């Protein structure tokens, strides 16, 4: 998961 | 403020490709040639200009065959509908000038664009 | 030896949530206590553990229509609805157990997986 | 396009  | 999963879409095409293979929730039939092709029209028009424009068609959107111009090459379509399912184009020297032609057909400009800058190569 | 292009599997994605917001060969209604949700059939088994059950069912795979446990939260599932088509998941502090719940029930292992180790850090 |  990652902030986009 | 969403939080994204980097292998979701690549996930999804996984599993829609497992459910072609498997002719799972198929709904349409490509026909090219003698040769027929399953497929799920969703993934098909999300893909291809030219399947897009089939079926959003009132009428097209309810047929289960769909028969493609008596040029374009069985092979051809089949690597373009793997590469569909996949994001993998079994692009080679032997296939390059059938795969550019079937890709303009089913309008699919960033095959198209690959096949240009390898045939220009050569 | 094939040649694969990056951004196809999120381009299919982009495509297909596209088509869901147009409402474009949607083929189910997901029930959620009083609220409907419109939907691809093929979607949803490729996200879903739960749906990937119903719809290889030789019965539920020719329902229109499926009504989801009581016990759901309409947001929870259009949060995760929305995830499935996107790979975005809007989870907040006021909605994180309701999202977690329905990912359980929906068998969505990895959005479980981070409302855990979100809820663990606080 | 890259080599997978
Ligand atoms: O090279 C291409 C690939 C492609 C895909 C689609 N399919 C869609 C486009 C839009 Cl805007 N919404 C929904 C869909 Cl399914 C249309 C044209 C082309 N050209
Ligand atoms: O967390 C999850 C997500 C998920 C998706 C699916 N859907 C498939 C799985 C296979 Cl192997 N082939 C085809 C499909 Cl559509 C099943 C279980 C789960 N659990
Ligand atoms: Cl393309
Ligand atoms: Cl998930």
């Amino acid at each position: 998961w990652v902030i986009p | 403020s969403c939080i994204q999963f980097t292998r979701h879409a690549s996930d999804v095409l996984l599993n829609l490709n497992r459910l072609r293979s498997r002719d799972i929730l198929t709904d349409v039939v490509i026909v090219v040639s003698r040769e027929q092709f399953r497929a799920h029209k969703t993934v098909l028009m999300a893909c291809s200009g030219l399947f897009y424009s089939i079926f959003t068609d009132q009428l097209k959107c309810n047929l289960s065959v769909i028969n493609l111009d008596p040029e374009i090459n069985p092979e051809g379509f089949c690597i373009l509908l793997d590469f569909m399912y996949t994001s993998r184009l079994n692009l080679r020297e032997g296939n390059i000038m059938a795969v550019m032609a079937t890709a303009m057909y089913l309008q699919m400009e960033h095959v198209v664009d690959t096949c240009r800058k390898f045939i220009k190569a050569s």
